[PDB]
């Protein structure tokens, strides 16, 4: 009995859908806030501002961070939706993003996106911090890490590397906090406004102004991690924009 | 011809003279039960019976119209029996000359007999179970048939008489053999023997084969292989060039021909020499002032493959054509594995033996350590010539798989096929008995 | 060109079997013998290399987001999408070659009932949704992950084959045995997970 | 509005898959009947639509294959030869059938689908079938726990059926009380030991069983059966009571009930070696027709011996005509060991069991044990000790026959 | 009772049963997840068991897998915009394994063994007793290999570990694939020794 | 010892109590003493070759090498500790070590004049307490397994035993080496039933469980020196860091030639530094016919024809696109796995033409991990437990191709 069969497909099929069709898009406006929240957790982190709780990451978060777009190729900002902005989607896309060259991909990272977000920490009505993701290829994976930034453009005031994907206590110490605690107060640039972070195999001589000890029986992840600054405080990624911000 | 590589001949202390000698008298002969495969007697005498020549003891429930005939005329003074009741042997105490006798006919005649005719003298008389099949190396049914009759002119096994001594000495017989086997095959007779000259048949039937190398080159199974390989649809017979003799003998003078020339040979034998003997000799009698003093092992047939003739067995198997004696090697040494073997023999190259070549071993029958599982380093490849993986086979067989077994060509395989596996295998398996394990269940469930 | 390293990639690199653990209850069932194993890997390779591309373009093509209609993202019809297109590939093939290629029925068409609505297919396409694939890229790949499916079942066979010889404690035997032996092709595994 | 979108897309989908399905299987899936011959009559050829295993089939037509796992492919009574179709044997078929059957065609109907056109070769025996519902005539207690059944033919002349056969009888759901059934007060004593007459049967769907024979050949008019009364085991009281035995106990002269044919596979051989039996509880009813046959119906001069396993005197039967037959007859000897003799029984011959005491007095002597055709029937552990003790004599498998009835 | 418990150790679906393993070694990283997936499992088998019941003499057998098929499948759907709007930390733990429950053959053998043969009402129960034996093993392996492999249970640093000053070093192996078969074998090896009803011969 | 062994075997009978120590006392009569068995059936002679020889062949066939690779390991230790330290600064470090002032008990001393005694008996200080609890712990699970289900102990863990104390850092925790060891015997060796019955290689198994568990105690510039504070890159290493230019001994200061390498004068595991002693080993075993040659002939063909193709095809970033087939021979652990872990005839292919690929595919996996494998340095044991997995399917396509010769009959 086709009739049968028809019947049957067609209004289990209507009622399973309406339940489905409303479930998704009734609940798409928390899945996009509970998304975001991830992100605004770790901006706060690095940002120095302790937060807990989705009501006072959110409401943080807006009070004290300012979402702006930057064009690397200028390092000036530019007007676009930040707060919604996936640097990662556009890096895909030829039309928002270039394709490096060999010589110029020091952090392996295949494509760099035209424009990419930064966040600005504002006590007031001033820019007291500027926070720079900075992603590039560790030994297993890509690594994605926020930079706080000092308003001179050179110290840097705290790093978290919120994804990545290398091995438990030899690659993934990256997520250390006495690893990452010691990056406050580093310099990122030179006296000739050059990249000058470095990467020390065998722990760097104390009270370095650039010297960050590298990860134990990790000189891979740890190289990787001197690739990613190498290339993304350089002319390609965030060197012309931290030079605006040297002088305002 | 066909020259073997691969394999052993193992230097046994104790060589044969390769001179025919009359030996001692025996007075007591027996048909052993379990060397045929598969055979369950129905007894046709009871102790105390008189039998003649050739005169029924017992037929075959699984093979009808088989006739175990016995070897002399004499007295039945025991019937030995068992586990569940297993017929061991059927002693008969020799007495008189009586005899059955069949039809003769004259040496031209043979080439051109009726096979049913053949069948039926070779049946009655007893001497059909020389023949046996492969696969399963059994005595082939009554009413069948086969294209390839494989006759073992040559003996490789180690302490084997020479069968070009023997045949010399019955060349007429031997030949009339052959023409009979030209008329009994469907196809053609495989007349497998060395580089030697031996006598030869003028029927364009019987084609003679030389085979060279170490042993397994005289075994029919490896002679099969190369010149008829055998499956379940295509059975070969096998026999060995004294039964030839015999079966010339009872069509030319219709009468069981008994007499064999056995090489008793063996480390402990003073005079290693070839004897004349009797179907069923009793070992006992035959070795008796004749070997060394201590615990010695008896074998019919060779010290690789062969029965230990103790007690209800210690009577020439059918098949055999040699006597091996050996001292048991019940020795315990303080660290013997681990010693420089100067005097131990080997297919490996890891001890000294291998060095001083052209020497010769007193083995005894220590097994040379325990059982193990199989740690395959080689061994069995170089003892086997076959198109054969005999690790994965000997594998097979371990596991029971008989379906695997029979795609790697376990149907090809006799018992002696697998004897020089069993001497090398580190492990110490007896794949002789794990090969029939298997024959018998394919043959069961088939 | 970039196709072989992505064939590579489904092959050795990334293991849908080992790895992704996608396909186990099939992968550790008809391990036993390896003519059969063999079979499924084959029929497994036709369902993932139609598969994948089928879903590839109708993904593209009706659920990619702001494809349809500008605005309106049908994310949420991946699954049923998915799981009904493979369906539907999956039975009509069987039904083709019972009446059209005979041998191939016995061959490829008998394991095709058992990979219907099967994890290691459904977990392919599903990569191929978490990833953006070309047609090109979709083919290759879903070929790529089949035929490294199966290299680990027609590997995992001829351990069970060779293992005949093994004496397994009961309590292992079986069930048991066969997923330390997983465990342990696994660890072989690992040998390209850096590249 | 995506939620309309959405709902709409879901439909289509679904519709466009099922659509190619249903499209799809009437354009590649055949519809046609399926036509199978039967022993190549085409008078007996079935036309059966496609679907349902073959045992369905055969079943409905003027064939009937015996069956007593039914569709479970567990007792292998259903075997037939498949000379063409059907595929391959499936692995739980081998289970039963060796590969030597295999290369023949045997197969079984009911674990073998149908699905396209078969050859088929059943025998004469399966092929000739007849349903008749005989009227009981005795319900007599022969035993504590044995009864003997007898059948009046309803057709007249007399089953056509084979020493040591059976019959397959099929009754329908009903609720039976043991208290209905009647029994002797000698045998009403030992029961009332335990009263089981408060036991109730209720047989909720209509069950088939199978049921030995108990008469020889010549004897016209009356079926003699034996039937063993179904209870739950000493030890185990929570287990439903006897459903097809229990039944049968319950009727009286004047029933009826229903015999589907004959049916059955134990036989001597057509040879002149000795035969030995060994009968236990129920199998005293295909012995019995052995006795019979071989004495008027053949007449035959071969050596006959029985051997009984029975408990107490009470429990032995059919004493009187074993006593005639070897009284008349010397090639026929019978025996008979009580395991365990009542305080008047006062017996003085053989005490034990059979598994001793017939190797103890016959086989222990015997010169040639192999050489005897051995039929067995009874408990399983008087069987399987039993063969134990024969194995032990060297008795071959093909040398014995069993037809254990449980 | 005894049928909420019997596919707990007499009738596992991954130690007597080879349904579900897919699941097994994926999630069984961390408690969390495990935890988790149970929930998925058994909410999704109880329900597609329930439905599938209701429908089930009205259901062709034609395209029958697709009705049973789409049941389950619009429950996970459904499940996944749970996960995602609440547990999205989980959500994005679990991979695309949410989507393979559809596939997870404890979803599919019982909504054909039972639910199209049963009652809707003890259907439902057979879907939680599965989804509890599934769990059984699920949270097993998630106790060791979060346990021995992190120090932590649900992210509670239970053993401290070296690199935060504590004493014990976590195994990197309990991390990996290997460890989740291995400890899915020694499971069914005790299971084994103590019901040897199911040993296989 | 005889009288003793046999008087006391009425004790450990069933009748006599201490009967569930059975499977050890008779293994250690057996073992001391030849058992007196008689063949039973046909064969009545059997081969003087036994597993019991065939494993003591293979213990001694490293013994060159782990000589060798004390010495080695007490060298480099000593040569670090003097480049690092001097004066009361050794002092201290050399009071702080055990392993060092337990040198100075003995007669040896930590100075840079240190001889070739101090050397191994330093090295020896790192060996034996590892090799102890490799073959106390792996024995134990030997035993428990025999006693439990019946068996008679065997002999095959004696191989088991030394090669894997020879094949980890000579600085590897003890605890460690317990769990490396009891993950081989048991999971890859007991659950198949013990040995001729697996086929995963036990040592490189236990050693894989440690390089993917703990892979900071057996990777990196920490581990292969025994010289505390001390840190320092292998020669392989080096080489994929910046090619033969980077081959140098820090400690030394010297520059690591072929030789050096060869000779296994460079920091490693403890037993596969020297190429040239593990060859003398391995040319025995050889020669006896316990080792197959074609798996080492396939070795060395699969590494020569990649690393040579690498070297063809060249690489203007991976370095380790220009090491020659001579180079990969002589560094990592490619010599100690080529000659006596892939001629593991278990684990290795039982069909002639299985041994020439299996041993290709393993030549051919160590390369490939070695130049294409950023993360791991060396792929000797991954290749070889790789290999393993695809031996069994190898002599399957052997053997279906020989089944397919006998339905033909040969062409007969
Ligand atoms: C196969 C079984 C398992 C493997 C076992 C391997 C054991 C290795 C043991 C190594 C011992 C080496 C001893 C060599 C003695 C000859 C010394 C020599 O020729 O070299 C000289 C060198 C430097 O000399 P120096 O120490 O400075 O003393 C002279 C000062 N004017 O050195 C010396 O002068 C020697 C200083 C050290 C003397 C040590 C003596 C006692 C301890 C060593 C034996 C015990 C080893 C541990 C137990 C092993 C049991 C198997
Ligand atoms: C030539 C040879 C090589 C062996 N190599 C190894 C090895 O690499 N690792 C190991 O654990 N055992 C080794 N063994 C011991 C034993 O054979 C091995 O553990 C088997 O896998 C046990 O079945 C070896 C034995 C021989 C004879
Ligand atoms: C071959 O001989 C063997 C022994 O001999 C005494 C052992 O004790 C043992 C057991 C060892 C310990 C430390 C318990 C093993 C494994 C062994 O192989
Ligand atoms: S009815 Fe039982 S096997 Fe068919
Ligand atoms: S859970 Fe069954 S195949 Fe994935
Ligand atoms: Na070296
Ligand atoms: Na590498």
């Amino acid at each position: 009995s086709i009739k049968k069969t028809l019947f049957v497909v067609i209004a289990l099929s209507l009622v399973c859908s309406i339940i489905v069709s409303a479930a998704a898009v009734g609940l798409r406006d928390k899945q996009k806030e509970n998304a975001a929240l991830d992100k605004q957790s770790k901006i706060l982190q690095v940002a120095g501002i302790e937060a807990k709780g989705s009501k006072q990451i959110v409401e943080l978060f807006n009070k004290s961070i300012e979402p702006r777009l930057v064009d690397f190729n200028t390092g000036d900002f530019v007007e676009g939706d930040a707060a919604n902005y996936d640097q990662r989607k556009a890096a895909k896309e030829a039309s928002e993003s270039i394709k490096l060259t060999a010589e110029q991909d020091k952090a392996k990272i295949q494509r760099r996106a035209n424009v990419g977000v930064v966040y600005l920490v504002k006590d007031g009505d001033k820019t007291s911090k500027v926070i720079l993701p900075v992603h590039g290829n560790g030994l297993w994976s890509m690594m994605y890490a926020f930079v706080a930034v000092e308003t001179d453009g050179n110290t840097v005031s705290g790093l978290t590397y919120y994804e990545q994907g290398e091995t438990p206590g030899l690659g993934g110490e990256v997520e250390n906090p006495a690893w990452r605690a010691q990056w406050v107060g580093k310099k990122l640039f030179d006296e000739n406004h050059k990249p000058a972070i470095k990467i020390v195999k065998g722990g760097a001589p104390q009270g370095s102004e650039h010297g960050v000890d590298g990860l134990s029986g990790a000189t891979l992840t740890s190289n990787g991690v001197q690739n990613t600054f190498d290339f993304w405080l350089g002319d390609m990624g965030f060197g012309p924009f931290l030079t605006k911000v040297r002088d305002g | 011809m066909i020259t073997i590589k691969k394999g052993l001949d193992l230097p046994i202390a104790g060589t044969p003279s390769q001179v025919i000698s009359d030996g001692k008298a025996i007075k007591k002969v027996a048909l052993l039960g379990e060397e045929y495969v598969g055979m369950r007697p129905t007894m046709h005498v009871r102790v105390g019976d008189e039998v003649k020549k050739a005169q029924i003891l017992f037929e075959d429930k699984k093979n009808p119209g088989v006739k175990f005939t016995s070897p002399v005329s004499g007295k039945v003074v025991e019937i030995n029996r068992g586990a569940k009741r297993v017929l061991q042997s059927v002693v008969i105490e020799v007495a008189g000359d009586d005899q059955v006798t069949f039809d003769k006919f004259e040496a031209n005649q043979l080439a051109s007999l009726n096979r049913d005719a053949i069948k039926t003298q070779l049946v009655e008389s007893g001497l059909w179970t020389a023949f046996r099949t492969r696969p399963f190396s059994k005595v082939p049914a009554i009413d069948s048939t086969s294209e390839a009759i494989f006759v073992t002119a040559m003996d490789t096994n180690p302490l084997a008489a020479e069968p070009t001594v023997v045949i010399n000495e019955q060349s007429e017989a031997f030949v009339a053999g052959l023409d009979v086997l030209s008329a009994l095959t469907t196809g053609k007779v495989y007349v497998c023997k060395k580089g030697t000259s031996l006598p030869r048949s003028q029927q364009p039937n019987v084609e003679e084969h030389v085979f060279d190398g170490p042993h397994p080159a005289g075994l029919a199974g490896t002679h099969m292989h190369f010149l008829y390989p055998v499956s379940a649809d295509h059975v070969a017979w096998s026999i060995n060039y004294q039964d030839v003799i015999a079966v010339g003998q009872l069509f030319l003078t219709g009468e069981l021909y008994t007499q064999r020339v056995v090489s008793l040979a063996g480390p402990v034998v003073n005079k290693p020499r070839l004897v004349r003997t009797v179907m069923g000799a009793s070992l006992e009698q035959l070795v008796d002032s004749e070997i060394m003093p201590g615990e010695v092992r008896i074998i019919s047939g060779s010290v690789l493959s062969g029965t230990k003739a103790t007690g209800p067995h210690a009577y020439l198997g059918r098949y055999h054509l040699q006597v091996s004696v050996l001292r048991e090697g019940r020795d315990k040494e303080l660290f013997g594995w681990a010693m420089p073997g100067k005097n131990k023999f080997s297919v490996t190259r890891s001890f000294l033996g291998h060095l001083f070549k052209g020497q010769v071993y007193n083995m005894t029958t220590t097994t040379n350590g325990s059982d193990r599982s199989m740690v395959p380093i080689g061994n069995y490849e170089k003892v086997m010539p076959l198109d054969m993986e005999p690790t994965l086979l000997l594998r097979d067989l371990c596991a029971g798989d008989s379906d695997s077994a029979v795609r790697l060509g376990a149907l090809e395989l006799d018992e002696e096929d697998l004897a020089l596996c069993t001497f090398v295998c580190p492990g110490k398996y007896e794949y002789g008995q794990l090969l029939r394990e298997c024959l018998d269940k394919i043959e069961k469930e088939g | 060109e970039h196709y072989i390293s992505l064939l590579v990639k489904s092959i050795f690199i990334e293991n849908m079997a080992l790895s992704f653990f996608l396909g186990m209850c099939t992968f550790l069932a008809v391990s036993k013998k390896v003519k059969t194993s063999f079979g499924l890997g084959i029929a497994v390779i036709v369902v993932l290399t139609i598969s994948v591309p089928v879903n590839n373009l109708v993904y593209n093509l009706v659920l990619k987001p702001d494809a349809l209609v500008e605005g309106v993202d049908l994310s949420f019809l991946n699954f049923i999408t998915f799981i009904g297109v493979i369906a539907a590939l999956v039975q009509i093939l069987e039904m083709i070659l019972d009446r059209f290629f005979p041998p191939l029925y016995n061959a490829l068409g008998i394991f095709l009932p058992l990979i219907t609505v099967n994890c290691a297919i459904f977990g392919g396409v599903s990569f191929m949704v978490q990833r953006d694939y070309s047609f090109a890229e979709s083919v290759v790949y879903g070929f790529g992950s089949g035929v490294g499916w199966m290299l680990a079942i027609v590997a995992l066979a001829g351990i069970r084959e060779k293992m005949k010889y093994s004496d397994v404690p009961p309590g292992l035997r079986g069930l048991g045995i066969t997923f330390i032996t997983a465990g342990l092709m696994a660890l072989g595994f690992m040998s390209f997970s850096g590249v | 509005s995506t939620i309309i979108f959405g709902v709409v897309m879901f439909t289509l989908i679904i519709l466009a898959l099922v659509l190619v399905i249903l499209f799809a299987k009437s354009k590649l899936v055949p519809t046609g009947d399926i036509t199978i011959s039967i022993n190549g009559d085409p008078e007996k050829a079935i036309v059966t639509q496609p679907g349902g295993k073959l045992l369905t089939a055969l079943a409905g037509a003027g064939v009937f294959v015996s069956s007593a796992c039914g569709g479970g492919g567990s007792c292998g009574q259903c075997r037939v030869k498949i000379k063409s179709g059907g595929g391959d044997i499936l692995p739980t078929e081998l289970d039963h059938i060796s590969k030597g059957e295999a290369r023949e065609g045997e197969r079984l109907a009911c674990q073998v689908a149908v699905k396209a056109d078969m050859d088929l070769e059943l025998p004469e025996e399966i092929f000739g079938v007849k349903k008749w519902e005989c009227t009981v005539i005795s319900n007599d207690n022969k035993a504590t726990f044995i009864k003997e059944l007898k059948l009046a033919i309803p057709d007249g002349e007399s089953v056509p059926f084979r020493a040591g056969g059976y019959i397959q009888i099929e009754a329908p759901a009903h609720h039976v009380k043991y208290a209905d059934f009647d029994v002797p007060e000698k045998y009403r004593g030992d029961w009332d030991k335990f009263n089981l007459f408060r036991y109730e049967s209720k047989v909720d769907e209509p069950i088939i069983r199978a049921y030995s024979m108990a008469n020889y050949p010549e004897e016209f008019g009356i079926i003699m059966l034996n039937v063993r009364i179904a209870t739950p085991p000493p030890n185990n009281p929570n287990v439903p009571p006897g459903q097809m035995s229990s039944y049968i106990w319950s009727l009286k002269a004047g029933d009826k009930c229903t015999i589907s044919g004959p049916f059955g596979e134990f036989f001597a051989k057509d040879t002149d070696a000795e035969m030995v039996f060994i009968g236990g509880g129920a199998g005293m009813a295909p012995m019995r027709s052995h006795i019979f046959d071989q004495l008027k119906r053949l007449k035959s001069k071969r050596k006959m011996s029985y051997w009984y396993g029975a408990r107490s005197k009470r429990e032995m039967f059919y004493v009187e005509d074993f006593d005639g037959l070897a009284a008349e007859n010397d090639n026929f000897v019978w025996h008979c060991a009580l395991s365990d003799p009542q305080p008047e029984d006062n017996w003085t011959g053989y005490t034990g069991f059979i598994h001793n005491v017939l190797y103890e007095n016959y086989l222990k002597d015997h010169e040639a044990p192999e050489d005897c055709e051995y039929y067995m029937c009874g408990p399983p552990m008087m069987n399987a000790a039993v063969i134990n003790m024969l194995k032990n004599l060297g008795v071959e498998e093909e040398n014995i026959l069993l037809d254990d009835f449980g | 009772k005894k049928s909420v418990l019997a596919p707990v150790l007499d009738n596992n679906p991954i130690a007597l049963q080879v349904l579900g393993v897919c699941s097994a070694l994926a999630v069984t990283t961390k408690l969390e997840t495990a935890f988790v997936m149970t929930l998925a499992v058994m909410f999704v088998t109880a329900l597609s068991n329930f439905f599938v019941s209701l429908i089930r003499n009205h259901i062709p057998n034609s395209v029958r897998i697709i009705v049973q098929m789409a049941i389950i499948a619009s429950l996970v759907i459904v499940v996944d915009q749970i996960l995602k709007a609440y547990l999205y930390d989980i959500s994005k733990q679990l991979s695309v394994f949410v989507g393979l429950i559809i596939t997870n053959c404890i979803v599919m053998g019982r909504a054909e063994a039972f639910a199209m043969k049963s009652e809707p009402i003890p259907s439902f129960i057979d879907g939680i007793g599965n989804g509890l034996g599934y769990g059984f093993v699920l949270m097993t392996v998630g106790f060791f290999r979060e346990l021995l492999g992190s120090g932590k249970l649900f992210g509670l640093e239970v053993l401290p570990l070296i690199s935060n000053g504590g004493w014990y070093q976590p195994n990197g192996l309990m991390l990996l694939a290997p460890s989740a078969f291995f400890l899915i074998g020694f499971m069914i090896w005790a299971i084994r020794t103590f019901k040897p009803e199911q040993v296989e011969a | 010892l005889k009288k003793f062994l046999e008087d006391i075997e009425h004790h450990f009978e069933p009748g006599g109590k201490h009967e569930k120590w059975f499977a050890l006392y008779e293994a250690a009569a057996t073992l001391f003493y030849t058992p007196g068995l008689v063949t039973k059936r046909s064969s009545h002679v059997r081969d003087s070759v036994d597993l019991k020889r065939i494993m003591i062949m293979v213990w001694l066939a490293v013994f060159p090498a782990m000589f060798w690779g004390m010495y080695n390991a007490g060298g480099q230790a000593i040569a670090a500790l003097n480049h690092l330290y001097s004066g009361d600064q050794l002092a201290a470090i050399v009071a702080g070590n055990w392993h060092y002032w337990l040198t100075e008990m003995l007669g040896g001393t930590m100075s840079s004049d240190a001889g070739w005694g101090s050397k191994m008996l330093l090295g020896a200080t790192y060996f034996l307490p590892i090799y102890a609890t490799v073959f106390i712990v792996g024995g134990f699970w030997e035993v428990l397994f025999c006693m439990v289900r019946k068996h008679e102990v065997n002999e095959g863990f004696f191989v088991t035993s030394i090669l894997f104390a020879l094949i980890v850092p000579p600085t590897l925790p003890l605890w460690q080496a317990a769990l490396g060891i009891t993950f081989g015997v048991v999971v890859a060796k007991e659950v198949f039933g013990g040995t001729g019955r697996n086929f995963l290689n036990p040592a490189l198994a236990g050693r894989a469980f440690l390089f993917f568990a703990y892979p900071a105690q057996i990777s990196g510039d920490l581990v292969w020196t025994a010289a505390d504070g001390y840190s320092g890159a292998t020669a392989l290493s080096q080489w994929a860091q910046g090619g033969a230019g980077a081959l140098i001994n820090n400690a030394t200061g010297q520059t690591i030639t072929w030789m050096d390498a060869f000779i296994g004068n460079i920091p490693g595991s403890i037993g596969e530094v020297s190429t040239l002693a593990l060859m003398i080993g391995a040319a025995f075993i050889v020669y006896m016919g316990i080792a197959s040659w074609r798996i080492i002939g396939g070795v060395m063909i699969g590494m020569i024809l990649l690393s040579t193709l690498f070297n063809v095809i060249g690489s203007d970033t991976n370095a380790m696109f220009n090491m020659p087939w001579h180079w990969h021979l002589v560094l990592g652990g490619f010599a100690f796995g080529m000659f006596f872990m892939a001629t593991d005839p278990v684990s290795a292919s039982f069909t002639n033409s299985g041994k020439w690929a299996y041993g290709i595919l393993i030549g051919v996996m160590c390369v490939l991990i070695r130049v294409v494998n950023p993360a791991y340095p060396e792929g000797m044991m991954l290749a070889i437990l790789f290999a393993n997995l695809f031996a069994p399917l190898f002599d399957h396509v052997v053997v279906e191709r020989n089944i397919k010769r006998r339905l033909a009959r040969y062409g007969k």
